[PDB]
């Protein structure tokens, strides 16, 4: 429908975006986590 | 001109740079300028042009006596005091022969007659390749040296340097000559302060980097050499526009956008000593190189120049390239102003 | 005062996701909201000044440019359509966020606590004025009058900052206050002078004075209204304000090295109203009306009297209206026949019944009419400035004998007397023009009533 | 034989009336001229210029005036009842002072 | 008296908003003389640990047992 | 009523996030709240408060 | 070269006349063997006899403003009695500007070498008598 | 910028070839070795301006 | 001071003023280039043999290999300029100006 | 339409190799278009 | 500046950084480089001609998450270089009472100015 | 006659004027390298003997 040959994209891929939104929900709590335990060490030491 | 052998030679070309970074000894400073020499040739003539052969000519006879001159200073270095070690020489001669070594290397204004040669008869990742790298990499050699240098040499030099590559630029309507005499201007700006405070020097280079990273790119976007197809390129896509306005604007340095935190932090770390009319001579200077910028940017976003069709027959096709990284690096090159204690990200 | 940044942030997403035909509604009332909101600042008192906080604080003198910028964002909102509203959408909102923006930076400049941040936005309102003049100029000399504009008021504007950092770093920080209650006298060396040279001759390059007024004429008249009436009032003034603080430092050099300044700017403004009177291109008078009017700030702010910087920051408020007016009436009338020129576009007596008084009350504030804020400023500075000699009022009433002759022949060339008959396209007048003048004109007169509020710190 | 140019002859003047007789500033939308119009008039000279009439009308006694009158009013009283003048000159107190001797 | 009372401020409440912030300022503008004073005394006489530039590392003379017993 | 159109209450809210945070500024600058020469009562009546 | 501006700047000045002169011929000197020497180094005139008047032009006309500064220098300070002001010096940089004028033949370079000479003598003048310190501290 | 992976990863690639008084090959001297060691042991932990003077 | 690093620095000077004036020709111009390299190997060895400097007698052998590859590099330029060409000269290199 | 654009003689200044033509810069002829000089 | 106690690797952070507090989160500055990663993603959008505000959130929350991440370490390391900055020059000004004097705090009761009054 | 005609070439004719010249000074280099590399030569020499940098 309404295309001769087919866009290469826009047709949505499924490895690309999963991935993305993994290491971006995994840098997230990697982040949370890093900030977390850096206050923790900050009222340990003081 | 097979995909391995390209990453093989800007693994090479990666692998000079790093060699110039990390030794403390000459022998691997000059081979890693040598091997930087040697494997930046091939990134030239990836055409097979006669303009690309001249210009990788032009480029390797200067290259190469600048290699020489400054292998000549390091054997009087060991003439003096004797050992290889990157510190404070030891002869005003050899940081003389040395910094004119470096100055040749990298482009002072008795130097500078190879950068506008070399830039117009090649294609734009190779002098993109070649202005950041090669003036990326002696910088750190500078930036090594520096207790151990006469003031005039490098004050002399790039106070000419600003004002060869401002006047010099006002006649050009090529865009590698322009940008090449951007770059004259601000291997001038880097070298001024290098006796004072070198963070500034650091900071400007990886802002001038990343300023003609987008400049370059927002020319790899749509093959234009002239600012007639700058016009063009006006009437195919309305966000280059933008994007080459706010980009000229930053190159010009002007104060809400972020090529002011480059100028204007000279100017703090320049005048907390007693010089105040080389600031203002050289900010003087800095208004003058603004001008090509401005008629560039009247050529591209603000006039509109009449169009030949085929654009008709342009619009069908979109701009489907990839781009190296544009978004990323035009707002973090043009809206980086409030961020400048990130100053201090670098000691 | 940052109850007054953040929604000027908000309201530019606001042009963007708003739908067609619904950018101008939203934006207007929002504006109009804003300046309800600026108008409950004037809270200043006494002693101190205000301070919204080791970033922000307002002096006296600030408040009334304040609530001028964003009084004059929703007027300047509505003034600029139908000479844009046949172009695109997205160029439309692109002109009106820019606009936005110009405020922001505008705010941004005149709740300057640190000379600095002064500096940086101070230019950082130069830069968007070039892209409006340039892309809606609609004349063909608008390269040619961006490019003097930028290189004028950078060129002069430029030292400045070298002069600032060599203050940062010779007496600690640029808070008004601290280098107030710790400045120095400083002694008639010559690095002093240059010091001095610089600063005020940046802020002579921004008023202008008459060795350096041709800045000014070309990006009036080849500039659309947006950019000449922002251009004009909040620009000149800004540069007023810009100087009204400096001038704090320099106390006893000023005297030993501030005659030519005096002189060029009296001088000048004699043969700045001398020549518009015989000019044509309708728009240039006021332009030359303003370099007069601002050389006559200049005067004030250089003879340093509080009888002066209260005449001053009042000529200030009052003109800026006044000519702001006018080039929107000059635009009104240039809608009405392409002509540009004065001497085409007769008669308009007959016809258009209502656009008298409003040329009529414009001209009379422009008049200096004696309840009107204009007199009062001209008034006071001609009290200070024969405080400071006695011969130099005949200068001042001679100003005033000139200045009367050409705007009420500005009036009576373009609106008296017979229409050329063979006009015949000009509709009468719009709902928009005539709410565009009642915008101007009545805060004007509602401020004669009590003019309490826009004389300045030494009240 | 040359033209150099291929645009459209150029402009049709947009007389504004002529489709709404009723019209009120800019162009031919019939509802939204009408809500300009009541905003400008409502939210510009209705709720903006009246009440900030209003409000700059009176207001805490700006730069300290009435205040001063009736402090000056309770310190001329004084110091009248109390013999010494009014305003006596030297503001700083003459035994608070130290010259540089000569 | 509404009109202060729902809107405005206290000169209590500016007052020593001014003088707090006067403080601040004071602390700021004294550690940067301070500060430079230090930089220029430091760039002179070298006592300082800020500008140290980087001497030979003598980790790498080893003495030895050599060759030739005259060095 | 908000969701019907959610344009025109944008700027309105947004003051009164910027009021909220420039009396958050003025409760963090709470220095000298009793130190003045000059405006220092004694503390009274209920609770520790004489400016917020 | 540092040398002959020192040799300029022993003098003082004060008066102790026609050894300014002769250290302005040496100054004037020195920069057109400069320019000379660049000017035949990017143009190769075509011959070499063309190249030896293109140097005696340039060498004989920065000599001679050299000494026409250097002279009325002398003058204005025997004349003024006054060694202080730099006034003295906007008198030799115009009266340079417009002998470089009738060198080159064109009256309005001569005067715009008046202005920009005389402005630039005057800075010359203030920056050693205050005291400037061009290029350097270089501490901080 | 003067990176130190050279001395991050702990490799003497660049520590042999640089002065004199190191560890020659065979284990033999230099022509002015005490003076060299005596000027190094002067000027190691010396900020390289008060070491010149 | 070992009066022979005196003629040797003398001809160093003497082959880079014929690297640098040279007329109508690149072979001349990259075979004075290698008499330079020449100039810096026989300085640096000289040093070093007179300094019994014995573990970094590598400067020599290194820099000569080094700017040998160098000189090679230069040959195929100077092939690929005569190759698009008739000749070498330093004329008809006239376009791509500056 | 009313706004004023550039024609067609205010981009032929913008041509040539240099900007500014003086007695001895007219032998600059413009570069090609492929950068690809003809054998 | 240099170093500085030249042991000193690369170490983009010591541990002695973790003696200082660690910067919030939404501290003004990480919610600009926020604002300017959405504004990223928003030209990214624009620089190919998908529509803007749609069809790339998984590249919108991307570039945020990764502007935010590299933003935080990078004020944690300008956090650890001003405080090492202090601490020197605290250190230094302690170390030398010769060069740095108590000044006399003369009142105005007798520190004399020149006037010159403006007429 | 004052401020159009004088003023317009005092302050921006002159200064573009300059800029012009210098510019068409500058970049009128036709591409020979000897040329290129006798400035080199004479740049080292006046640095050397002339003008001192290495005292
Ligand atoms: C500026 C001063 C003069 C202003 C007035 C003027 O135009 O005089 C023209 C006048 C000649 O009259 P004319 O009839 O206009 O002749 C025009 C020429 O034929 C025009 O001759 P031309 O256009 O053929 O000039 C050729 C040559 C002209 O030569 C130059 O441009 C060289 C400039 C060097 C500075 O240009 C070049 O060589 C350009 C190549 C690149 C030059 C820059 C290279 C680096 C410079 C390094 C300087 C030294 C650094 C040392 C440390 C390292 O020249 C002089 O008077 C020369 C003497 C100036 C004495 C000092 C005056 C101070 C004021
Ligand atoms: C060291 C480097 C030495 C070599 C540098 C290059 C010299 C060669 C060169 O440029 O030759 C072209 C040309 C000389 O060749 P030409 O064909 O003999 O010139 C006659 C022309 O008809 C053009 O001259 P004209 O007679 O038609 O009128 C020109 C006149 C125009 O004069 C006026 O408009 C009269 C009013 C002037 C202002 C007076 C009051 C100032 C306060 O003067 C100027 O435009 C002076 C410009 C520079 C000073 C600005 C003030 O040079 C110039 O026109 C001088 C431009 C400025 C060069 C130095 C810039 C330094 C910054
Ligand atoms: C400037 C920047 C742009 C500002 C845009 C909005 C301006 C609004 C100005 C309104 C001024 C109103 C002044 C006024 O009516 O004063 C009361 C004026 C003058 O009174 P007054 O202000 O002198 O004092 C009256 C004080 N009370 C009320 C306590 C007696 O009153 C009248 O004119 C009486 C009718
Ligand atoms: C116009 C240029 C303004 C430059 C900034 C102002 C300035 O300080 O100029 C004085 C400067 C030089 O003065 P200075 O700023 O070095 O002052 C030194 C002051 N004493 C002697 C007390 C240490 O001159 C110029 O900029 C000349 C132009
Ligand atoms: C002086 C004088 O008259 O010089 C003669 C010269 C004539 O010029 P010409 O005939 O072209 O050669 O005249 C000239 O070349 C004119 C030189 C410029 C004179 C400018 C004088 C000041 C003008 C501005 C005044 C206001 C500021
Ligand atoms: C005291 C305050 C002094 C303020 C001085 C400000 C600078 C002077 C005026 C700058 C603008 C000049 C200008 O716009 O000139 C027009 C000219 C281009 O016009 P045109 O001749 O048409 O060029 C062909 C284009 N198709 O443009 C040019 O020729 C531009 C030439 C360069 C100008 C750079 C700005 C001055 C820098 C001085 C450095 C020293």
């Amino acid at each position: 429908k309404f295309y001769i040959q087919e866009p290469p994209h826009g047709s949505p891929n499924w490895l690309k975006v999963g991935l993305t939104l993994g290491t971006s929900a995994f840098l997230w709590i990697y982040l949370i986590k890093q900030h977390n335990e850096d206050v923790l060490e900050y009222k340990r030491r003081n | 001109m097979n995909p391995i052998i390209l990453i093989i030679i800007l693994m090479t070309v990666m692998l000079g740079t790093i060699i110039v970074m990390i030794s403390t000894h000459w022998l691997l400073i000059w081979i890693g300028f040598e091997m930087n020499m040697l494997a930046i040739i091939p990134i030239m003539m990836k055409k097979h042009n006669p303009r690309a052969t001249e210009a990788s000519t032009k480029y390797f006879l200067t290259q190469s006596t600048a290699s020489m001159l400054l292998m000549m200073a390091i054997i009087i270095n060991l003439m003096f005091s004797g050992q290889w070690t990157v510190m404070k020489l030891f002869n005003p001669m050899a940081s003389m022969l040395m910094t004119m070594a470096l100055a040749m290397k990298l482009g002072m204004a008795p130097f500078h007659f190879w950068v506008p040669e070399v830039t117009q008869g090649i294609p734009l990742s190779s002098g993109l390749i070649l202005l950041t790298w090669q003036k990326l990499a002696p910088m750190s050699v500078l930036y090594q040296i520096l207790p151990s240098i006469n003031l005039d040499l490098i004050l002399t030099l790039s106070i000419l340097s600003i004002t060869i590559g401002g006047w010099g630029g006002l006649n050009q309507t090529q865009l590698r000559k322009i940008m090449a005499y951007s770059s004259i201007a601000h291997m001038g700006w880097m070298t001024a302060v290098l006796l004072y405070n070198p963070t500034m020097t650091l900071l400007n280079l990886i802002i001038y980097i990343i300023m003609t990273s987008t400049m370059f790119t927002l020319f790899m976007a749509n093959s234009t050499t002239t600012t007639l197809s700058l016009s063009h390129t006006w009437n195919k896509a309305p966000i280059m526009t933008i994007l080459v306005l706010i980009t000229l604007l930053s190159m010009g340095g002007l104060p809400p956008l972020s090529g002011f935190m480059p100028k204007w932090m000279i100017i703090q770390e320049m005048t907390k000593n007693d010089s105040i009319i080389l600031p203002t001579l050289m900010a003087i200077t800095a208004l003058l190189n603004l001008y090509f910028y401005m008629r560039l940017t009247y050529s591209t976003a603000l006039t509109m120049f009449p169009s030949t069709n085929n654009m008709k027959m342009k619009w069908q096709f979109p701009t489907t390239k990839r781009m190296t990284l544009l978004p990323t690096m035009t707002v973090l090159s043009t809206m980086l102003l409030p961020l400048t204690p990130i100053l201090s990200i670098l000691e | 005062m940052l109850k007054y940044i953040i929604p000027t942030m908000m309201l530019m997403p606001l042009t963007w996701l708003s739908k067609n035909s619904m950018i101008w509604i939203n934006t207007t009332l929002h504006s109009l909201l804003i300046s309800l909101t600026s108008l409950l600042l004037l809270n200043q008192f006494g002693d101190n000044s205000l301070n919204f906080s080791l970033t922000f604080f307002s002096d006296s003198l600030s408040t009334p440019l304040l609530i001028l910028t964003m009084w004059l964002l929703p007027l300047m909102l509505m003034a600029s359509q139908h000479h844009l509203s046949k172009e695109n959408l997205a160029r439309k909102k692109l002109f009106i966020s820019m606009l936005i923006l110009l405020q922001l930076f505008l705010i941004m400049t005149f709740t300057a606590t640190e000379l600095i941040f002064f500096y940086i936005m101070f230019e950082a309102t130069l830069v968007p004025t070039l892209i409006i003049i340039t892309r809606w100029g609609n004349q063909t000399e608008r390269l040619n009058a961006g490019l003097y504009f930028l290189f004028y008021t950078l060129a002069g504007s430029l030292p400045l900052l070298v002069a600032l950092i060599y203050i940062q770093n010779t007496m600690g920080s640029l808070n008004f206050l601290i280098l107030q209650y710790w400045v120095q006298p400083m002694p008639n060396s010559w690095s002093n002078t240059f010091m001095w040279l610089a600063c005020m001759m940046a802020f002579m390059v921004k008023m202008p004075l008459y060795g350096l007024h041709l800045w000014l004429p070309k990006a009036h008249v080849e500039a659309p209204i947006a950019g000449s009436m922002v251009l004009a009032a909040i620009l000149l003034k800004l540069g007023g304000y810009g100087m009204m603080r400096i001038t704090l430092l320099l106390n006893p050099i000023t005297d030993f090295m501030a005659y030519p300044f005096i002189m060029l700017s009296l001088w000048g403004m004699i043969m700045t109203s001398s020549i518009c009177l015989r000019q044509t291109d309708l728009k240039s008078l006021i332009a030359y009306s303003s370099v007069s009017h601002m050389a006559l700030v200049i005067v004030a702010i250089l003879i340093q009297t509080p009888w002066s910087y209260m005449g001053a920051t009042a000529l200030m408020i009052a003109h800026g209206l006044t000519s702001s007016m006018l080039f929107c009436l000059a635009n009104s009338n240039y809608e009405r026949v392409h002509s540009r020129t004065m001497i085409l576009a007769r008669g308009l007596q007959t016809l258009l019944p209502l656009m008298a008084a409003w040329w009529l009350l414009a001209s009379l504030t422009n008049l200096a009419l004696p309840p009107s804020i204009n007199l009062i400023g001209e008034l006071f500075v001609v009290m200070s400035t024969f405080s400071w000699s006695n011969i130099t009022i005949i200068l001042m009433g001679l100003n005033m004998v000139i200045t009367a002759l050409y705007s009420l022949y500005m009036l009576i060339t373009t609106q008296r007397g017979k229409h050329t008959h063979h006009i015949n396209n000009i509709l009468p007048s719009f709902t928009r023009e005539n709410a565009l003048m009642s915008l101007h004109m009545l805060p004007l007169l509602l401020l004669s009533l009590n003019p309490k509020i826009i004389l300045g710190p030494l009240y | 034989p040359t033209l150099r140019w291929q645009e459209d002859p150029e402009p049709e003047d947009e007389n504004l009336y002529e489709k709404n007789p009723d019209s009120h500033g800019y162009d031919k939308d019939p509802a939204v001229d009408v809500w300009n119009m009541r905003v400008v008039f409502f939210f510009g000279f209705s709720i903006v210029l009246v009440l900030g009439s209003t409000f700059v009308a009176y207001l805490p006694d700006y730069r300290m005036q009435e205040w001063a009158r009736r402090e000056a009013e309770r310190l001329v009283k004084y110091r009248e009842a109390h013999g010494l003048p009014l305003m006596e000159s030297n503001c700083f107190d003459p035994s608070k002072i130290q010259l540089p001797e000569d | 008296r509404w009109i202060a009372r729902t809107f405005f401020d206290a000169p209590e409440k500016n007052y020593e908003r001014t003088m707090a912030i006067l403080q601040i300022e004071s602390e700021k503008a004294e550690l940067r003389l301070k500060e430079l004073e230090v930089r220029r005394l430091m760039r002179a006489k070298g006592d300082g640990p800020w500008f140290q530039y980087p001497t030979i590392d003598k980790a790498l003379i080893d003495h030895s047992p050599k060759a030739t017993p005259d060095n | 009523v908000v969701r019907d159109h959610w344009i025109h209450v944008l700027v309105p809210v947004g003051f009164v996030f910027g009021y909220y945070l420039d009396r958050k500024n003025d409760e963090k600058l709470a220095a000298f709240r009793n130190k003045s020469l000059l405006y220092k009562r004694e503390l009274k009546p209920n609770e520790e408060v004489t400016w917020k | 070269a540092k040398t002959l501006l020192h040799q300029y700047w022993d003098i003082p000045e004060g008066t102790e006349c026609h050894r300014k002169t002769y250290a302005a011929t040496s100054i004037g000197g020195a920069s057109g063997l400069v320019v000379s020497a660049y000017s035949v180094a990017l143009k190769t005139p075509t011959s070499f006899l063309e190249g030896v008047a293109r140097t005696g032009r340039y060498t004989f006309t920065a000599a001679a403003i050299g000494a026409i500064f250097g002279l009325t220098s002398c003058i204005s300070a025997q004349v003024r009695e006054k060694p202080d002001d730099p006034l003295n010096y906007l008198i030799g940089g115009c009266a340079g500007g417009l002998t470089l004028g009738a060198r080159t033949r064109s009256y309005g370079i001569g005067a715009a070498a008046c202005a920009y000479m005389g402005l630039t003598a005057a800075l010359v003048k203030m920056g050693q008598l205050e005291g400037w310190k061009v290029f350097a501290e270089p501490k901080v | 910028p003067f990176f130190d992976v050279q001395k991050k990863l702990g490799v003497d690639l660049d520590h042999w070839m640089t002065i004199q008084s190191a560890e020659q090959p065979h284990r033999i001297p230099a022509r002015c070795h005490a003076f060299e060691k005596e000027w190094i042991e002067c000027a190691h932990g010396i900020g390289s301006i008060r070491a010149e003077k | 001071m070992s009066l022979v690093y005196m003629n040797i620095m003398m001809a160093f000077t003497v082959s880079l003023t014929g690297l640098l004036m040279y007329r109508s020709h690149l072979m001349s111009s990259l075979l004075c280039l290698e008499g330079m390299m020449l100039s810096l190997f026989i300085l640096a060895t000289l040093m070093i043999l007179n300094s019994h400097f014995t573990l970094a007698s590598m400067m020599p052998i290194i820099l000569l290999v080094f700017a040998a590859c160098e000189a090679a590099l230069g040959l195929s330029l100077l092939v690929m300029v005569s190759n698009t060409y008739g000749t070498d000269y330093v004329q008809n290199l006239n376009l791509l100006q500056c | 339409a009313r706004q004023w654009q550039p024609d067609v003689e205010w981009a032929e200044q913008y041509g040539g190799a240099v900007m500014y033509p003086t007695k001895e810069t007219a032998h600059w002829k413009p570069p090609p278009w492929n950068d690809v000089d003809p054998p | 500046m240099t170093g500085r106690q030249a042991r000193a690797p690369l170490q983009f952070l010591p541990d002695e950084a973790r003696s200082l507090p660690p910067p919030k989160l939404t501290d003004p500055r990480l919610a600009y480089i926020g604002f300017l990663g959405y504004c990223s993603g928003l030209i990214d959008n624009a620089i190919r001609r998908r529509p803007v505000l749609s069809a790339g959130l998984h590249r919108q929350f991307l570039y945020i998450t990764s502007f935010v991440f590299v933003g935080y370490y990078l004020l944690k390391r300008q956090d650890y270089m001003y405080a090492v900055r202090d601490h020197d020059m605290f250190s230094y000004i302690k170390s030398h009472p010769e060069d740095f004097p108590e000044k006399d705090k003369k009142t105005y009761r007798e520190v004399f100015e020149e006037f010159h009054p403006v007429r | 006659l004052l401020d159009l005609i004088w003023l317009e070439t005092i302050l921006p004719k002159t200064i573009s004027l300059a800029q012009m010249k210098m510019s068409t000074t500058i970049t009128s280099q036709k591409g020979l390298i000897k040329l290129y590399f006798l400035s080199f030569l004479i740049t080292i020499l006046i640095s050397t003997t002339l003008l001192n940098f290495h005292e």
